[PDB]
């Protein structure tokens, strides 16, 4: 609560490592909406 | 009804929504100077030799990628569209390779052509040239690869017409290189027209490589047999001699492009 | 009372409260100083009030090119024709001298996501693709942490801020490129192709990102919106002079004492920023050489110039320069402007795509030739030469790359024509 | 030493063996669910990217199996691989350097800090040591211009550094520690050496000047 403008606060990344983004894209997904469909499984199909 | 009215030049044109720039001049007669447009390809929009004035419009089009407008005047004379035209061909010079006399294409090269055409007469390049190393995509198609110029149309041929996408660009910048990547062939019972709609010596004919020069063959309109299509040739001869085959556009069968039997 | 002396921006009005990351980055602090505040009331009132308010603050576009914003989002304010709605938000910070971006994400993470949710809505789009590049592999962390903080207490997502609309933030990242910046060529990338511009039209707002429509906006012109929402349209339009609104975050480098990031009002004369936040030049405002006002795109200019100049869109534009970036690079009279500006075309070359001709060919050369003005070894006509190459590379290209390399050659021979002519003689000279 | 055709190698062929593990294999699957249907392609950029951190370095075996996955022509993954410079097409070692020269940071004697590694690494730019633990190249410009110079070892930014600060932390990634990113002087992130010219005051809270109904 002390307003103690002195501190870096950001020290949280410091332990991320080398799967830190992609594991945190795989927790996120369970709350994703619906993707939307072109209608077709490739520009190719 | 639908048709918008746009002027080339001054001249009236009526023209459908969605036309080209560059297809507006086409009705009127004005061919504009293009490296990377075709019209049996997909628009690119990256060689810039299509480059016009607008009236009243302080930035050039590219004028095969632009649709026209209602009251747009196209100004294909003008300084302006002249300076762009001497300035891209300056560009695409800078690197090319002084090889016309050992090259196929000389004598029949749009490169040399619309450099005399549209071009400066001089050079005031005083530096080194790219020289890229020469890339063997099969018996049918030689590669001199120091000669392309990025225009990209064999490889939306290749992908659009072939249906095959083995041919891209890696890297990037001044680089940036068309081929495989990867040893590879591009042999495709359409491989060999990628010779064609290259615009450059690039990309040459193997069995045709150094016999004849273009203004001295007699062209011979014919048909091909290899199969039932009937596709619509040029028979080049020489001194009474065949010396290469070539594709007569005829919308309605093989529209300009032939099967490697018949090439 | 029109103001006409601008800056000395006092804290309370100040949006990036956090841009020195001496606070905690999370969603409770962030929620501690007024971020996601009456979200939910922004988002009922609609697209066409939410526009109204951007367009009111004279926002314009802080990415660079520096477009009314609030004109720009309007466009994709139409009518569905059955395709989704996305944001784009550039991340991608390349631009030489510019590091504003990289502090928001990480040390403002939720005004950039409640930015995205805000524009979002004013929009209609569906979710929002948050382009990082790929260097930015800690602030890419920070920003998915707190997107998963921000869904995990519903304020995006399904319903989210209790309003009924659905939204996405999606964080994908480059693989190394300044080209991806450019606003269809980052589009490009989200595709998975090379990062290659494309050209307009169409314009995104009709054919973007997976072929629908799109609006591609700078981090730090979303990051602002919500506050713009919040403390109004009129507040922000009150700072700056007319047309040129708001308060800016400046990134000063090079040859000052103190290099710093720090937002001031639009307007502060670039003398005043200088002094103030940046400690002034390495050895006194006489040891000034040159400044570069907005990243490596815009033209330098000289000490002259760089006394009574104010950093806005007009002012700097009156110079023959522009703010870009608002990344104020600084060189003092030790420098090398020869060999300083030639690096800059020695990058350009370096990140041109390759695609269209006058810049795959066109910046290689001016390279080639800066190379030998920096030793001395060419002749006083190449300038003139060099000066001519440079304006058929700028206009004539697909994107503004092409563009933001012919302009620090013409800002040198501009100012310091002099300058190379002096090195060739020099060299002539040696070799005589 | 940056070409873009690829020859076979024996270490180098489309024979060498890449798969990703089954956690990897998961992970994809979050990352093609990311973008709508019918453009996975859209997915090219983060498997590859997937691929090198699993692997180190993209062999070409890893690119085949990267379009096999999503679908994609091989020629158009060869082609991202090339055209980003963050993609490795040969093995690099352990950590690469990659040190900012471009202006900003040469402004500010960026080249004492190349000239520093290299002489203690007794390597020169782009080149590997011999025991292939690191790797040094030059880089353009890392969004770290107020921090000058500056340079990044893998996914960190170690800021400010002098040619002595940098030397310090290539000794503790030889011994084994990996040194703590960030500025190696005394401040924190951007803000002015001097202890702040702004944000000094308290932060103000929620519903601080919000208009009339907001
Ligand atoms: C080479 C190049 C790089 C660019 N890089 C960025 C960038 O890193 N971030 C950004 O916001 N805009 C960048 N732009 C500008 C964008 O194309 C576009 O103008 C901007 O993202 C639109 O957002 P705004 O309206 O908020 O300015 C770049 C443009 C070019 C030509
Ligand atoms: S491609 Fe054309 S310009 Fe180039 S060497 Fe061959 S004939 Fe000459
Ligand atoms: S090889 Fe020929 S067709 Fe292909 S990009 Fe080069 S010049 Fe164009
Ligand atoms: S101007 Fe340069 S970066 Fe832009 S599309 Fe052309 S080659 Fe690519
Ligand atoms: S023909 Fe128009 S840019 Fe190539
Ligand atoms: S110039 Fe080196 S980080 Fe920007
Ligand atoms: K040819």
């Amino acid at each position: 609560e002390p307003f103690d403008n002195t501190t870096y606060k950001n020290l949280q990344h410091h332990d991320y490592s080398t799967y830190t983004f992609l594991d945190l894209n795989l927790d996120l997904s369970k709350f994703r909406m619906p993707q939307p469909s072109s209608g077709r499984e490739s520009p190719r199909h | 009804s639908n048709l918008i009215e746009v002027f080339v030049d001054g001249q009236s044109v009526m023209v459908e929504p969605g036309t080209t720039v560059l297809q507006a001049c086409e009705k009127v007669g004005m061919q504009i100077p293009r490296f990377c447009y075709h019209e049996r390809l997909s628009v690119a929009g990256n060689c810039r030799m299509c480059l016009v004035e607008i009236e009243k419009a302080p930035k050039v089009v590219a004028a095969c990628a632009m649709p026209v407008m209602k009251g747009w005047n196209i100004l294909t004379n003008s300084e302006k569209t002249k300076k762009a035209r001497e300035g891209v061909m300056e560009f695409l010079l800078a690197n090319h390779p002084l090889d016309c006399p050992i090259c196929d294409q000389g004598g029949e090269c749009d490169l040399q052509d619309q450099s005399m055409m549209f071009g400066s007469d001089r050079s005031r390049f005083l530096e080194g040239k790219r020289a890229v190393e020469d890339k063997n995509i099969g018996p049918l198609v030689k590669t001199i690869m120091t000669r392309c110029i990025q225009c990209t149309r064999c490889i939306r041929f290749a992908s659009e017409i072939a249906g095959v996408d083995d041919l891209g660009t890696t890297g990037r910048g001044n680089d940036m290189q068309v081929g495989t990547y990867i040893e590879k062939m591009f042999m495709s019972e359409l491989s060999g027209n990628i010779i064609d709609i290259c615009p450059v010596g690039a990309l040459t004919s193997k069995p045709y490589a150094f016999t004849a020069r273009p203004w001295e063959t007699r062209k011979t309109e014919s048909i091909d047999v290899m199969d039932a299509v009937g596709s619509n040739i040029v028979v080049s001869t020489r001194t009474g001699e065949v010396m290469r085959i070539l594709p007569r556009m005829h919308e309605d069968i093989n529209e300009e492009w032939i099967s490697d039997k018949t090439r | 009372p029109k103001k006409t002396s601008f800056g000395s921006l006092k804290d309370e009005d100040r949006i990036f409260t956090n841009l020195y990351g001496r606070h905690d980055w999370r969603l409770k602090g962030a929620q501690s100083r007024g971020d996601w505040y009456k979200t939910k009331e922004i988002l009922l009132k609609g697209p066409d009030w939410i526009l109204g308010e951007v367009k009111t603050s004279g926002l314009r576009g802080r990415g660079g090119a520096g477009f009314p914003t609030g004109l720009k989002w309007s466009f994709m304010n139409k009518p569905s024709d059955g395709r989704p709605k996305y944001l784009v938000v550039n991340a991608d910070e390349g631009e030489p001298g510019t590091c504003k971006d990289r502090e928001i994400i990480r040390h403002d993470p939720h005004k950039l996501v409640e930015g995205c949710l805000v524009g979002g809505r004013a929009m209609g789009a569906r979710a929002a693709y948050i382009y990082i590049r790929g260097e930015f592999y800690n602030e890419a962390s920070n920003l998915q942490v707190a997107i998963r903080e921000a869904y995990e207490a519903g304020l995006i997502g399904k319903n989210a801020c209790g309003s009924g609309y659905d939204f996405d933030v999606f964080v994908v990242r480059g693989a190394g490129a300044y080209i991806c910046g450019e606003e269809t060529a980052l589009i490009e990338s989200i595709e998975g192709k090379q990062g290659k511009p494309r050209l307009k039209p169409p314009f995104p707002a009709d054919v973007g990102v997976f072929g629908c429509p799109t609006t591609v906006a700078n981090v730090e012109t979303v990051a602002v919106s919500p506050t713009i929402c919040r403390r109004g349209g009129a507040w922000f339009a009150s700072f700056g002079r007319e047309r040129n609104s708001g308060t800016k975050l400046f990134n000063i480098s090079g040859h000052v004492n103190n290099p710093c990031t720090v937002e001031e009002e639009m307007s502060v004369p670039l003398k005043e920023l200088i002094e103030k936040h940046a400690g002034g030049v390495t050895g006194g405002w006489d040891n000034l050489l040159a400044v570069i006002p907005g990243g490596s795109s815009t033209p330098l200019i000289p000490k002259s110039v760089c006394e009574t100049v104010l950093m806005d869109f007009d002012a700097l534009i009156q110079a023959q320069t522009g703010l870009g970036t608002a990344a104020v690079i600084v060189m003092d009279r030790s420098t090398d402007i020869v060999k300083a500006i030639a690096r800059l075309i020695e990058f350009y070359k370096h990140e041109s795509c390759g695609q269209c001709t006058p810049c795959r060919e066109g910046v290689d050369w001016m390279n080639k030739v800066m190379a030998r003005f920096v030793r001395g070894d060419a002749r006083p006509a190449e300038i003139d030469s060099l000066w001519e190459i440079s304006k058929q590379i700028e206009g004539h290209t697909i994107c503004a790359l092409g563009d933001g390399a012919a302009w620090p050659v013409q800002g040198l021979i501009r100012h310091f024509r002099p300058e190379l002519e002096e090195r060739m003689q020099q060299f002539a000279q040696q070799h005589q | 030493g940056a070409l873009f055709v690829h020859r076979d190698t024996p270490e180098n062929n489309p024979e060498t063996p890449f798969d990703f593990t089954p956690e990897n294999y998961k992970r994809i699957e979050a990352i093609v669910k990311n973008y709508p249907e019918g453009h996975k392609a859209a997915a090219v950029l983060p498997v590859l990217d997937l691929a090198q951190r699993q692997n180190g370095w993209l062999p070409i075996s890893a690119m085949n199996k990267v379009a096999e996955i999503l679908q994609v022509p091989p020629m158009r993954v060869y082609e991202v691989a090339t055209f980003y410079t963050m993609y490795n097409r040969k093995p690099v070692g352990k950590y690469h350097i990659q040190v900012c020269t471009t202006t900003p940071c040469m402004l500010r004697n960026s080249d004492s800090i190349l000239e520093a590694i290299q002489k203690k690494l007794g390597i020169k730019v782009g080149e590997t040591t011999p025991d292939k633990l690191f790797t040094l190249i030059e880089v353009e410009c890392l969004g770290a211009c107020v921090n000058a110079p500056m340079v990044q070892i893998n996914d960190n930014y170690y800021e400010d550094l002098t040619p002595k600060d940098i030397e310090e932390i290539i000794d503790e990634l030889k011994a084994g520690k990996i040194p703590k990113p960030g500025p190696r002087s005394g401040r924190f992130s951007c803000e002015p050496a001097g202890g702040l010219t702004s944000l000094t005051e308290p932060p103000k809270g929620p519903g601080f000047g919000v208009q009339a109904g907001l």
